């Protein structure tokens, strides 16, 4: 077939990485397509990543990486049974989109808390900036964003309506995209 | 480039490999350090990259290594991991692909990670005068 869109790839920086291309006319992609996946280092494995279907034209792919440092790249490669279809490279760390912060909950002062999504060890741990938003439920327009740092994941506002709040993050030192929005939470 | 990413979590795990020793590391590497002859420093790089490669690759399943504990245990692994991003971060940065060893001298790998230490310590210090 034909790839219409060269395959583009996001990586969480922990343990997942995640591409998407299309095709020209449609496709199936978890049974026609298989994007072959290696780090470009002497100790390396080729992995193979099984694509499903985001349209019809489309597909998508989750390459998972047991650890990532700056230096790693990946050669991909999508074959379509023994027919190289395209052939290029992903380095994670210059492709970063974070997990996104959950687990958050409300609590004078009022408390969300939430968790960070990386372990203590993750590169990104230490990196990361919050982003809560709130809002009246009852009819937004009217909101406000706390930004919060990377050392304590919780926020006190203090400032009758009932407001829902979702917290997302970035990191700036790795010149990240921002993580998708935390599942929302609310109170009166 | 100066203090790029890859300098900055170099220096990352240096700092916590050092917050955490194993048994094993005492045992010997080869000392590239010693740096008899002239080399570059991408070829030091390169060659300690080489020499943290040929430890885990000898030493992760190591039985000798683990301890007693599920602490030790974690040790030892933590210890593995971190010694896999630091070799692949310093071979990057050398970008070689090739530089044999030659050096005869040996080291403990507590040495080996404490001289590599200062030379990160100094190149870092290069970024930020």
């Amino acid at each position: 077939f034909k790839v219409l869109q060269e395959p583009t790839c996001v990586s969480d920086y922990m343990s997942i990485s995640t591409c998407e291309w299309k095709m020209n006319g449609p496709t199936n992609c978890s049974t026609e397509l298989r994007l072959l996946y290696q780090l470009v280092f002497l100790l390396s494995e080729a992995h193979t990543c099984i694509p499903e279907n985001n349209g019809g034209a489309g597909c998508v792919c989750h390459l998972l990486m047991d650890d990532v440092v700056s230096a790693d790249n990946y050669t991909l490669d999508l074959w379509a049974g023994q027919q190289l279809l395209w052939k290029g490279s992903f380095k994670p760390s210059e492709h970063v989109k974070p997990r996104a912060p959950g687990n958050l909950t409300v609590h004078d002062t009022l408390l969300l808390t939430w968790s960070n999504p990386y372990p203590p060890d993750n590169y990104l741990y230490n990196h990361l900036t919050y982003a809560v938003n709130i809002w009246s439920e009852n009819d937004p327009a009217d909101f406000r964003i706390y930004n919060v740092t990377y050392l304590e994941p919780s926020l006190r506002i203090a400032a009758g309506i009932s407001y829902r709040a979702r917290v997302r993050a970035w990191a700036q030192a790795y010149n990240t995209t921002w993580s998708e929005w935390s599942p929302s939470t609310k109170w009166h | 480039h100066k203090c790029d990413i890859t300098l900055q979590e170099i220096i990352k795990t240096l700092n916590s490999l050092t917050e955490q020793k194993t048994l094993c590391t005492e045992l010997t590497v080869t000392d590239i350090f010693a740096a008899s002859k002239n080399t570059t420093e991408k070829e030091t790089f390169c060659r300690a990259a080489t020499v943290l490669r040929q430890f885990y690759s000898h030493h992760e399943k190591d039985t000798r290594c683990l301890g007693a504990t599920a602490q030790q245990f974690h040790r030892h692994k933590q210890l593995i991991r971190f010694l896999k991003r630091l070799d692949r971060n310093l071979w990057g940065l050398a970008g070689l692909n090739s530089c044999p060893v030659k050096e005869a001298n040996q080291s403990t790998l507590e040495n080996f990670l404490e001289r590599l230490k200062t030379i990160m310590r100094e190149k870092y210090s290069k970024c930020s005068s």
